[PDB]
RNA sequence: AGGUUAAAACUCAAAUGAAUUGACGGGGGCCCGCACAAGCGGUGGAGCAUGUGGUUUAAUUCGAUGCAACGCGAAGAACCUUACCUGGUCUUGACAUCCACGGAAGUUUUCAGAGAUGAGAAUGUGCGAACCGUGAGACAGGUGCUGCAUGGCUGUCGUCAGCUCGUGUUGUGAAAUGUUGGGUUAAGUCCCGCAACGAGCGCAACCCUUAUCCUUUGUUGCCAGCGGUCCGGCCGGGAACUCAAAGGAGACUGCCAGUGAUAAACUGGAGGAAGGUGGGGAUGACGUCAAGUCAUCAUGGCCCUUACGACCAGGGCUACACACGUGCUACAAUGGCGCAUACAAAGAGAAGCGACCUCGCGAGAGCAAGCGGACCUCAUAAAGUGCGUCGUAGUCCGGAUUGGAGUCUGCAACUCGACUCCAUGAAGUCGGAAUCGCUAGUAAUCGUGGAUCAGAAUGCCACGGUGAAUACGUUCCCGGGCCUU
C-alpha cells in the first residue's frame, strides 16, 4: 500500500480512541428508550459533529507488514502473503501444514 | 475399466420379504437416497397388485418380470469400415436390471395419482403383455431380429 | 430504513442553513451536498440545489417531497439508451 | 513446477521452530508483529556478524532472544559491551525486559543462510557466478556434507536474459521428510536488478 | 507429336548428399486415465444471484482474459475501503532524517465552511527530550510505465513415470550405450539377460488422518454394578463402559496351495478390525508455455515533482438495446401445507457469544445470568416418521416483481444494505443444436459451522445425515506412457 494510505489508518486509529468514551454515551442518550425527545434530538445533532474519522467502522484491517487491505487473517495480523512466508519460516508458533 | 478390477457389492435383502430381488428394485425406484419412501412406494403398489390378482406380492413380482426381461438386445459395433448394431445375448443378470428399469421408467411415464398406483398398474399390465416396459422389450427384440444377420461381429 | 426510535435524519449544517432563510425572505437557492437529509416539514417553498456528483441541481421543494432523502431528486447518473 | 518450503514441510517432524511462546488470539498478532521488528533490528544491526537463524522465546512477561552466529566475538564485543547495546535495544522494542543469548554456529560452510549470504555478498562484488556457486559446493562436501544444492537465478552477469543455474553433489533427497535439510535463501542487488540465492544441505536422515 | 545439338541477360547465397537427436503421421505394436462404453444426476430454455464481453458514462479504477480468464486477485465497494470522476484545497509536504527557532504535551469551548481548513477562546505547563508550531534544502512521495530487464510466489502439461550424470566402451562426428531386451508392476517396480559398471533427481518408504486392540490418566466427560431420589447421573459414590489424549500393538504377499524360467511375480485360500499402495490427505522430477503477478512486497531502468505527490466533500466501481461463463430456486403428489415426534458431526466467542424472564404477529426490544469454555452461549439439525388435508389444476405448484408499513447495524442505508409483516402472485408444466460431473459411503439429496466482517453469501472453506445405479469390454472420441518405422 502507499505510504499515504498507511498513515491515513493510523490517523483513525487514534482518532477513534480519543473519542471513543465521548462516542458511546451519545448513543448511550439515542439508544436510551426513556430518556426525552428533544436531548435525543441532540445527541444525534452532535453526534454528526465529531469527526467521521472517529467511529471505528471507518477502519480497514491492514497486513501490519505491507499494508494490504485484503486477504487479512485476524489471528496474525497479516495478509494471506506474508502469513504463508513467515509460517514456511517457522516463524509462527505452532503453524505448520495441515492434513487430515 | 481397462484393468477389469471390479468384483461385486452386498445387497441386504428387503425387510418384509428378504429378497434380494426385490431390495434392487426398491433402489432403482429411490431418488435422492430416500429409501424408505421409496420401501412405502413398492409395498403399497405390492399390496394392490396381491389382491389385484391370486397370488402372492413375488409371484405376481415374478409374473410381470418374465414378460419385460429382454433375451437379445443390439451393441454398436465399429469395425474396418461402419458400425453395425450387432444382436448380443443378455446375460442373465441384465435381464433382471433392465426389466426393473423399463418398469419404473414406464410407471413413472403414467398419469395416475400417486406412484404407488402408478407402480400398480404397471405391475399389473406387465403381467397381461400391455403398456410400456412391455412394449420396449418388444422393440428391443425387433431390434435384434432385423440385424440377425449380423450374428458373428 | 431509519429506526423510528431515531427520528428521521438531517445534517445538522443543512438545518441551519433552512433555519437562516425560512425566518428571512431569501429565495436565494441553498447550494447543498447533503443528499441523506430527510425533507421536513418547514422547507416547503424555497429551492435546494442539491450535488448529483458533478453540479447541484436546485430542487423546489414541495408538500408532497416530505419524507424522502434530498437525493432521490438528483440522479447521479446519465443514461440516453444505447443507439438511441 | 512449483516445489513446497523445505524448512515448513519438516516443522513439526525434524526441523525446530524459530518462536517459541504461546499466546491467546487477543496477543498473537502482537507477538508475531514484535518478533518481526526484532528481527529486523537484529539482522541489519549484526549484518558483519554471520547472522544464521534469530530463536526467540518468551517466558513469561519477558522476551529471550537467541543469536547464532558464526562471529560470536563480533556480537557480544568487548567484555560484553556490544551484546549489551542491543539488550537495550530489543526491550525497547518489544516493551519487556530483554535477555540475548550466543549460540555458536561452527562449520559456517554448512550453514544454508551463511551460504547464501556468501555468495551474496560476492555476487554485489561483481564476482563470477560461477566461481561462487563452485566454492560454495566444494567446501561444504569437503565438510561433511551429504548433499548440496545451490541455484542461482536473475541477470548473472549482467545478461538481459534472464536464467537460472545450479549446482548439486552427493543427495538432496527433498522427498523425504526425515531428511535433514537446511534450506535458506538471499537476495543481491546488483547493478542490474535482483539475483535469488537459494541453498539446500544435506546432512543425513534421522 | 517432337527429338537432337545448345546459349545469354537477369537473379539468389545458397541449392545439395548421408547420417544424428527430437517432434509429428488419417504408420505398426504394447499399455494407461470418468477417455469412451455401461449408468445416475446436471448445464444450454425460465426467474433470480454473480463474474465477464460489449455499450453507456464526468467516472463507470486496475489486473486476469483457449484448455490453464470469466462466484478469478476481492476471506465480503453505502462513507471508509478506493486505486476512478466532479468540484473545493496544500507545496520539504499526509509519511522519514537532518538543522534553525518557537513553544511541555495535552484538555475545554466559539464562530465561518459540505469538509479539508481558517480564526479564535479557555485550562494546564509537568518530566533537556519527550511532544507540538514555524522557517529553510538536501529530500520525501507515486496502486505512474516496462512481468519482453528481474527476485520471490503461482498456474500448467501431470502426481504423468519419467529425467540425467560420472567412468568405461562404440562412432571422423552430431551422438549412442547405460535407460534397450524376456517377464513383471500402480511405478525406470522388481527379477533375469546384457559393453557396460555405478550414481543422482523422481517411484516407494519416512509425515497427517481414518478403521481394531492394549496401557496409563478420570474432569467440565462417562453410568455397569451399588445406595438414595423431587425420576433429572439429580446426589452418594463407582473407574467398568462410551469418550478425551499420550504411549504402544497391528499388514509384511508374512502364512498355505497352485502357477511360473528352481526368478521376479501372479491367481486363490486361511487367520484377522483391516489384504495385497486398506481408505483419504500432504508430497509436484528435468523442464515447457518470454504463461500469470512491477497493484502484496522487493527490484534494474524510465518517467512525474506548487504534481502522475497530499487533504476533503459528493458521485462512481451497483449504469443496461444486448452476448457468454459459474451458480441458486423451480416447474410439483417420491409433492405443498398443518400438527405431532426422533437421530449428528464439526466449529466459533471478550468493543465477543449472549441464556432466563417480560413485551412484540414478526424481524427485534428491555432486563440480565453464565462463559476466555469437554462446564456457559451460539444452538431447534434438516431430510425422516405419525396424523390430517390438498386431488393434477398454472393449482393450497412456483415466489419473481411491485405498493404500503417496520426492525437492526452504522456519523449516515436516495443513489446502494440485510431482515420482518401485510398485500401483490411474473416467467416457468422438465428445456434446440450442443454440453458437464461422478466408480462407493462416491453421485444425488438434507441440513450445520467457519474465515472475511459494524452491517452485508445463492460464493469460498469445512462438517455430519440419508444413500444409489452401472462398469460386458478397449474397436471409437480426448490426453498420456514405452518400443519401432
Ligand atoms: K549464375
Ligand atoms: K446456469
Ligand atoms: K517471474
Ligand atoms: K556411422
Ligand atoms: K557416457
Ligand atoms: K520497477
Ligand atoms: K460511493
Ligand atoms: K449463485
Ligand atoms: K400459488
Ligand atoms: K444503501
Ligand atoms: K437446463
Ligand atoms: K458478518
Ligand atoms: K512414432
Ligand atoms: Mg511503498
Ligand atoms: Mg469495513
Ligand atoms: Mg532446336
Ligand atoms: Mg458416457
Ligand atoms: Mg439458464
Ligand atoms: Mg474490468
Ligand atoms: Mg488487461
Ligand atoms: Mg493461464
Ligand atoms: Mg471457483
Ligand atoms: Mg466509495
Ligand atoms: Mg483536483
Ligand atoms: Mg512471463
Ligand atoms: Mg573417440
Ligand atoms: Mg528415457
Ligand atoms: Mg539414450
Ligand atoms: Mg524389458
Ligand atoms: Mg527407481
Ligand atoms: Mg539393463
Ligand atoms: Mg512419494
Ligand atoms: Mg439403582
Ligand atoms: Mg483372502
Ligand atoms: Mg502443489
Ligand atoms: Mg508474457
Ligand atoms: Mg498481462
Ligand atoms: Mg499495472
Ligand atoms: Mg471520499
Ligand atoms: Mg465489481
Ligand atoms: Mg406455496
Ligand atoms: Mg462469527
Ligand atoms: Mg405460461
Ligand atoms: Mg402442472
Ligand atoms: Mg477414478
Ligand atoms: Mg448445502
Ligand atoms: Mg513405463
Amino acid at each position: 500500500a502507499k505510504q499515504s494510505m498507511k498513515a491515513r489508518e493510523v490517523k483513525r486509529v487514534a482518532l477513534a480512541d480519543k473519542y471513543f468514551a465521548k462516542r458511546a454515551e451519545l448513543k448511550a442518550i439515542i439508544s436510551d428508550v426513556n430518556a426525552s425527545d428533544e436531548d435525543r434530538w441532540n445527541a444525534v445533532l452532535k453526534l454528526q459533529t465529531l469527526p467521521r474519522d472517529s467511529s471505528p467502522s471507518r477502519q480497514r484491517n491492514r497486513c501490519r507488514q505491507t499494508g494490504r487491505p485484503h486477504g487479512f487473517l485476524r489471528k496474525f495480523g497479516l495478509s494471506r502473503i506474508k502469513v504463508r512466508e513467515a509460517a514456511m519460516r517457522g516463524e509462527i508458533p505452532g503453524l505448520k501444514k495441515a492434513s487430515w | 475399466p481397462r484393468r477389469r478390477v471390479i468384483g461385486q457389492r452386498k445387497i441386504l435383502p428387503d425387510p418384509k420379504f428378504g429378497s434380494e430381488l426385490l431390495a434392487k428394485f426398491v433402489n432403482i425406484l429411490m431418488v435422492d437416497g430416500k429409501k424408505s419412501t421409496a420401501e412405502s412406494i413398492v409395498y403399497s403398489a405390492l399390496e394392490t397388485l396381491a389382491q389385484r390378482s391370486g397370488k402372492s406380492e413375488l409371484e405376481a413380482f415374478e409374473v410381470a418380470l418374465e414378460n419385460v426381461r429382454p433375451t437379445v438386445e443390439v451393441k454398436s459395433r465399429r469395425v474396418g469400415g461402419s458400425t453395425y448394431q450387432v444382436p448380443v445375448e443378455v446375460r442373465p443378470v441384465r435381464r433382471n436390471a433392465l426389466a426393473m428399469r423399463w418398469i419404473v421408467e414406464a410407471a413413472r411415464k403414467r398419469g395416475d395419482k400417486s406412484m404407488a398406483l402408478r407402480l400398480a398398474n404397471e405391475l399389473s399390465d406387465a403381467a397381461e403383455n400391455k403398456g410400456t416396459a412391455v412394449k420396449k422389450r418388444e422393440d428391443v427384440h425387433r431390434m435384434a431380429e432385423a440385424n440377425k444377420a449380423f450374428a458373428h461381429y | 430504513p431509519r429506526s423510528l426510535k431515531k427520528g428521521p435524519f438531517i445534517d445538522l449544517h443543512l438545518l441551519k442553513k433552512v433555519e437562516k432563510a425560512v425566518e428571512s425572505g431569501d429565495k436565494k437557492p441553498l447550494r447543498t451536498w447533503s443528499r441523506r437529509s430527510t425533507i421536513f416539514p418547514n422547507m416547503i417553498g424555497l429551492t435546494i440545489a442539491v450535488h448529483n456528483g458533478r453540479q447541484h441541481v436546485p430542487v423546489f421543494v414541495t408538500d408532497e417531497m416530505v419524507g424522502h432523502k434530498l437525493g432521490e431528486f438528483a440522479p447521479t447518473r446519465t443514461y440516453r439508451g444505447h443507439a438511441a | 513446477g512449483q516445489k513446497v518450503h523445505p524448512n515448513g514441510i519438516r516443522l513439526g517432524i525434524v526441523k525446530p521452530w524459530n518462536s517459541t511462546w504461546f499466546a491467546n488470539t487477543k496477543e498473537f498478532a502482537d507477538n508475531l508483529d514484535s518478533d518481526f521488528k526484532v528481527r529486523q533490528y537484529l539482522t541489519k544491526e549484526l549484518a558483519k556478524a554471520s547472522v544464521s537463524r534469530i530463536v526467540i522465546e518468551r517466558p513469561a512477561k519477558s522476551i529471550r532472544v537467541t543469536i547464532h552466529t558464526a562471529r560470536p566475538g563480533i556480537v557480544i564485543g568487548k567484555k560484553g559491551e556490544d551484546v549489551e547495546k542491543l539488550r537495550k535495544v530489543v526491550a525497547d522494542i518489544a516493551g519487556v525486559p530483554a535477555q540475548i543469548n550466543i549460540a555458536e554456529v561452527r562449520k559456517p560452510e554448512l550453514d544454508a543462510k551463511l551460504v547464501a549470504d556468501s555468495i551474496t555478498s560476492q555476487l554485489e562484488r561483481r564476482v563470477m557466478f560461477r566461481r561462487a556457486m563452485k566454492r560454495a559446493v566444494q567446501n561444504a562436501m569437503r565438510l561433511g556434507a551429504k548433499g548440496i544444492k545451490v541455484e542461482v537465478s536473475g541477470r548473472l552477469g549482467g545478461a538481459e536474459i534472464a536464467r537460472t543455474e545450479w549446482y548439486r553433489e552427493g543427495r538432496v533427497p527433498l522427498h523425504t521428510l526425515r531428511a535433514d535439510i537446511d534450506y535458506n535463501t538471499s537476495e543481491a542487488h546488483t547493478t542490474y536488478g535482483v539475483i535469488g540465492v537459494k541453498v539446500w544441505i544435506f546432512k543425513g536422515e534421522i
